């Protein structure tokens, strides 16, 4: 509860920082420096070209791209007086959304996540927020965000984003980034509707996987929807300073949009279950059809072979003497067991 | 009113076998029954309430259950202890009404 | 600790009238409610009237309703039974008990006479 | 500026204008008689119903001045419900269900709301509303609508649209129980394809009615910009009306989850009862043919030979061993 | 006007004018004795007990001032409860039911009530009623009900509908107390629909519970200027009775579905012992059955000669081969 | 506000709801910087007179199926009646509520 | 007395916290039954668990929202010095949530692993 | 000896890491069994796997 320290990794030198994630091939460093005025946006690679917009009075966007490059998440860390556990809470992507605040900045972890047909799974990014004075600064694995309306509403000054702080930047990130993720439940409703139209009228062994796949992919989802609904909620009630309570409104609307965010993953999960029941209950009926058969078949001519059986041996004392057409009499009683059987069977409705 | 029949209005039994005595309501009484015993010359002693509840002090012996409108009150094993007439009430309504009793003999 | 004292017990001639007094130790009366069972010679218990202090509440049996009027002093903590026009069929051990009211249902509930008086005999 | 709905029909322009005294009805085929009731004192109810033309719908937006994206958001009927309070008018968009019977599936119909000023716009896509109790109420001279303002319009014509929600989940309450019926005398196959059909329409019921209640809320959560008070109490109710909406589909929810599994289970039964009457035949007839093969092997010297001719002997072992057979079926219950 | 009822038996009208003083009874057929009992100051109790006989009703509603859409709501017996308020009376629509232990079904009675004047015009569907203990606490003094208006004549109606609601109720504790015994004690197939029969029923009577609720809510909550406030409390006393019904309701509800999963749970596991039976005794006999007809067959090929007993040998390896599959089961412990 | 009417019970009862009647006891454990008291008892008239006490104070009623004794611990120390029924009542989920 | 409350409601949700060790020893026990010898009384146990973390989920979801009016609105009764403390409950009350949600998952799985296993014993 | 404690129960966690290492090559060699032939044995290692791995939360959480 109290004292935050570095954490000692036995297979590490004691002040060792180590990006955590698989993506190690690209990095650049793009910088968005608006107000009401005029704005200003280029790209680089060298970290000290950012460096000296800590200081800036207009809101400054600087949004690193690599974050296995540690060196320049250690140089801006240090040059904008970043706790070392919060450095090492940004390279840590094995994580859960969190939110933190401090004296100077508030820290953000999110998720955003991209879907990919014909390969029934989901690829989930690591995007960390830091908001401090003036800046906020946004960490990203790959090329490749949610952030591009942002953008364009700083460029061709749309909206009322050039007016207002810092603050607003924060929010309208964390917007597009809950769009983005209506987005993925519209994507993954699709896949729901697929399968859904595969199990009613195609049922095969892949079925099974794949509807599997598919509540997995829920369970997941809702581990990662879970802590981002509790990080609105608590950025939009705790109100730390450096949020200037102008928009706290806007943070309560992206809570509302989180709630339905949650409520429609619910709704998934639920589909996908009777997904599953319905597929049990087509394979239950197949057996039922095919040992029904099995069982009529078996019944009808087992106990027929044994009575045929019995009079098919030779024993001295046997009625060797035709009584009144004895094997024709034979052959009409098998046939009177035999349709007796059948009208038994469809006595209990059944083929 | 709610009538309240026993059975067996006498009952003999030896000590550490099993007894049974069963109460049946006139009208529809959800659970309110209780049993009480009572030895000659004194007040009346809680067994049981709620027809399933043993009471607070009271010995383990006894028991209770519900089937329905049919109420019964059972003894594991008897003692010599146990020999007394009980009886069995409904408190569903304000007008309270008790059973005809049931002694318990050797 | 809990006890129940009764008193006023005695013989009455038919028709005439005698007041039967619950005195109560170890509780207070307006907590709980005071019920009275007779029990005539040779005959099972027969419950008569209860009173909640608390509130004015009362109860009485359709046996004995009209004739006989129940009350409560809470400063005293006792409880009485006015009993009026006896007949040779009211004549009984009277006793005093308490009883608790216990949760079956939210719409069902019942009480259980925990505490018991030693008795008086009214002829 | 595009129109999403699917309905290509006839328009009509029902303007119905009440006051406490008198009232008025006229269809209209013209939008621009409609045009002047803007600025009455007396307030209005005007439905436009039928969009698939947009230059009528355009020209009422220009005329009250009401923002394109209103005029957007009307055109778009694929969007769940909401709520929005400018600061000039509140606009409300809502969602008329039916269902159909034989055919098991449900339709939704758009309807939006706009209040502004003295007037009530409402949008429709087709002919046939949720509506007609506020006309009788209006016609007749009917409780306290005529006295109100239009805010009391707007309560009326969301109560009347929860009331229809209420007599279509009894519609659904009836379906659930022709489904209960054919699921316990009759069941089948296509059994599971009708279970999962009502679970889907409930789930779309689920769909369409949370954002209800979210919208009901937020109306009744206080920030009445044009409501003129006294009548936010009466959302009260219609707020509750939506929670029981939401309680009562869980419930039927949680039912037709019941009914599937108590078709699961009667299906392993009957799969059962297949494993019973194959075990007992099997277990009767073949331990009797291996005997009668034993007794019965085509040899040269049969040892037993004529043992006081036991062919009928045999007859009465094998009736024996039959009889202990279902003697040993009948001590369980199988 | 149309009744859409189905009890179209009998006719019937129930007059008791009470004062302090002294009452009248009595049971008329002529519609025009009720008529001049509005005028009197001294409540008075019209009860109808048979609506499907239009002409009566339009009459009472027309002398009594009865706009004409609260007599199509008196008609129209497939209603949900409400109330609603008018300067001249209070109009209630409520619910009677009744549920037989022989066989266990729900059904559904609307009672209509009109407060007016001093008036409070009972209309019923049928014969058989809910009401008798007022009827009984009129006749003979026995309350304060002959010494107050016809505002607490409402009051105590209403009150005797939630007593008989909870007298259901107690026959409904008693039905599932046997169901419950019966679950855990022996299973069978009818328990099931039983089981379900009743869910059912149970989500019936939170369905016409909640509105009884709403009913009484807005009963007392927002006295009228005809209730009067010296009965306010009562209708408090009878909303807080409703609470306890619908909460006995959700825990019946509750615990009555976990009765339907017991059988669930219950099922589907006795397919394993059988089929074992009929492998174990298949595995047994079928190669025992293919000796003693391989050698059989009649072939003849081999020697005549029984040698040292061809046929008990047989035998022989007929056992051993039996006791060595035994041995087989046991290590798999079959 | 107000009690809650019961259909068969005097108006104004307070039930406890739940199961346990078997034990009761009441445990004061008064205490400050310096000292501190740990005091059991049976008697509701030995814990009463904490209400003032300056010092932080920590009284564990055990067994609420003693009525009476909620009853005058809630007279005492000025809760509600509803607040009583709350207590008494066990069917109940988490809340809390806040007063003057 | 603010912090004597405080500390009365950490030492509940610490026990909370042993309750759910126990529960996923108990969830640990069912999963190896199910695997190796399904029966009856496996799959009423699975249901008993059920139930039970369904109760379980429907009495920690209001306890947050009782922490969270204890700690926000701050009323007089509790001093300011004292709402820090709240929070440290308040996230243990989340973590508490998430716990039983994912055990709810894991008797999903064990609901559908036991008719997976009777199906492989059938099969064999 | 307070530090001899400590040096003790840090060779206890190392142990504990050199144990993680074999666990991990086992659950690799596992895996791409089970992976690519669903053989009768792959499913005993898999369940003795999974008791192992249910002892080692039970020890270490603790
Ligand atoms: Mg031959």
């Amino acid at each position: 509860m109290e004292e935050k320290r570095l954490s000692a990794k036995k297979g590490l030198p004691p002040g060792t920082l180590v990006y955590t994630g698989k993506y190690r091939e690209d990095f650049e460093i793009e910088v968005m420096n608006y107000s009401i005025e005029e704005f200003r946006e280029f790209k680089t690679t060298d970290v000290e070209s950012v460096l000296p917009f800590r200081d800036s009075s207009t809101p400054t966007w600087i949004n690193i791209t690599g974050i296995h490059r540690t060196d320049v998440v250690q140089r801006v860390g240090e040059f904008f007086g970043i706790h070392p556990l919060v450095l090492e809470d940004i390279l840590n992507v094995h994580q859960r959304p969190k939110v933190e605040f401090f004296e100077n900045y508030v820290f953000i972890v999110l998720k955003m996540f991209t879907y990919d047909k014909n390969l029934h799974e989901l690829e989930s990014e690591q995007v960390s927020l830091i908001l401090t004075k003036n800046c906020v600064l946004m960490f990203q694995e790959k090329i490749g965000d949610v952030f591009d309306p942002v953008r364009e509403r700083i460029r061709y000054n749309r909206g009322i984003i050039r007016k207002k702080r810092a603050d607003y930047l924060l929010y309208s990130l964390i917007d597009a980034l809950v769009d983005d993720y209506f987005v993925l439940l519209e994507k993954i409703d699709d896949e729901i509707d697929v399968l859904e139209e595969e199990v009613l009228e195609r049922p095969e062994k892949e079925t099974v996987q794949r509807t599997h796949q598919l509540k997995r992919n829920l369970v997941e989802l809702r581990k990662t929807i879970w802590p981002l609904r509790e990080v609105l909620s608590s950025l939009y009630r705790d109100v730390p300073p450096l949020i200037e309570k102008e928009t706290v409104p806007y943070f309560r609307d992206v809570y509302d949009h989180t709630i339905q965010i949650a409520d429609t993953v619910e709704t998934f999960r639920d589909i996908v279950s009777g997904l599953l029941d319905v597929y049990l209950s087509s394979v239950s009926n197949k057996t039922n059809e095919v040992m029904k058969v099995l069982t009529i078949i078996a019944t009808i001519f087992m106990p027929l072979t044994f009575i045929a059986g019995i009079y098919g041996m030779n024993f001295e004392y046997m009625p060797e003497l035709r009584w009144k057409w004895g094997y024709p009499v034979v052959l009409a009683v098998m046939g009177v067991i035999a349709v007796i059987m059948v009208v038994y069977f469809k006595k209990k409705k059944w083929l | 009113d709610i009538q309240m029949t026993q059975s067996p209005s006498s009952l003999s039994a030896s000590v550490g076998d099993r007894v049974t005595i069963t109460c049946r309501a006139s009208q529809s009484v959800s659970s309110a029954v209780a049993w009480y015993q009572q030895k000659p010359g004194k007040a009346p002693k809680l067994l049981i309430y709620s027809a399933s509840s043993l009471y607070s002090g009271v010995p383990s012996r006894f028991s209770g259950s519900r089937s329905g409108t049919d109420f019964t009150l059972t003894i594991s094993s008897l003692q010599p202890e146990d020999f007394a007439t009980y009886y069995c009430q409904q408190s569903s309504s304000s007008l309270i009404t008790f059973g005809q009793g049931t002694k318990v003999e050797i | 600790e809990v006890q129940l004292v009764e008193s006023g017990g005695g013989l009455v001639q038919p028709g005439g009238s005698l007041r039967l007094s619950c005195a109560a130790s170890g509780f207070n009366v307006s907590y709980y409610s005071i019920h009275w069972v007779r029990q005539a010679p040779g005959k099972g218990l027969e419950w008569v009237a209860s009173i909640s202090s608390s509130s004015g509440s009362t109860s009485y049996a359709d046996s004995v309703k009209g004739r006989f009027t129940i009350s409560a002093d809470t400063s005293k903590n006792t409880a009485y039974l006015q009993m009026n026009s006896l007949r040779a069929e009211d004549t009984a051990v009277y006793y005093c008990a308490r009883s608790y009211w216990y949760y079956i249902w939210s719409y069902s509930y019942g009480n259980a006479m925990d505490y018991w008086g030693q008795g008086t005999l009214v002829t």
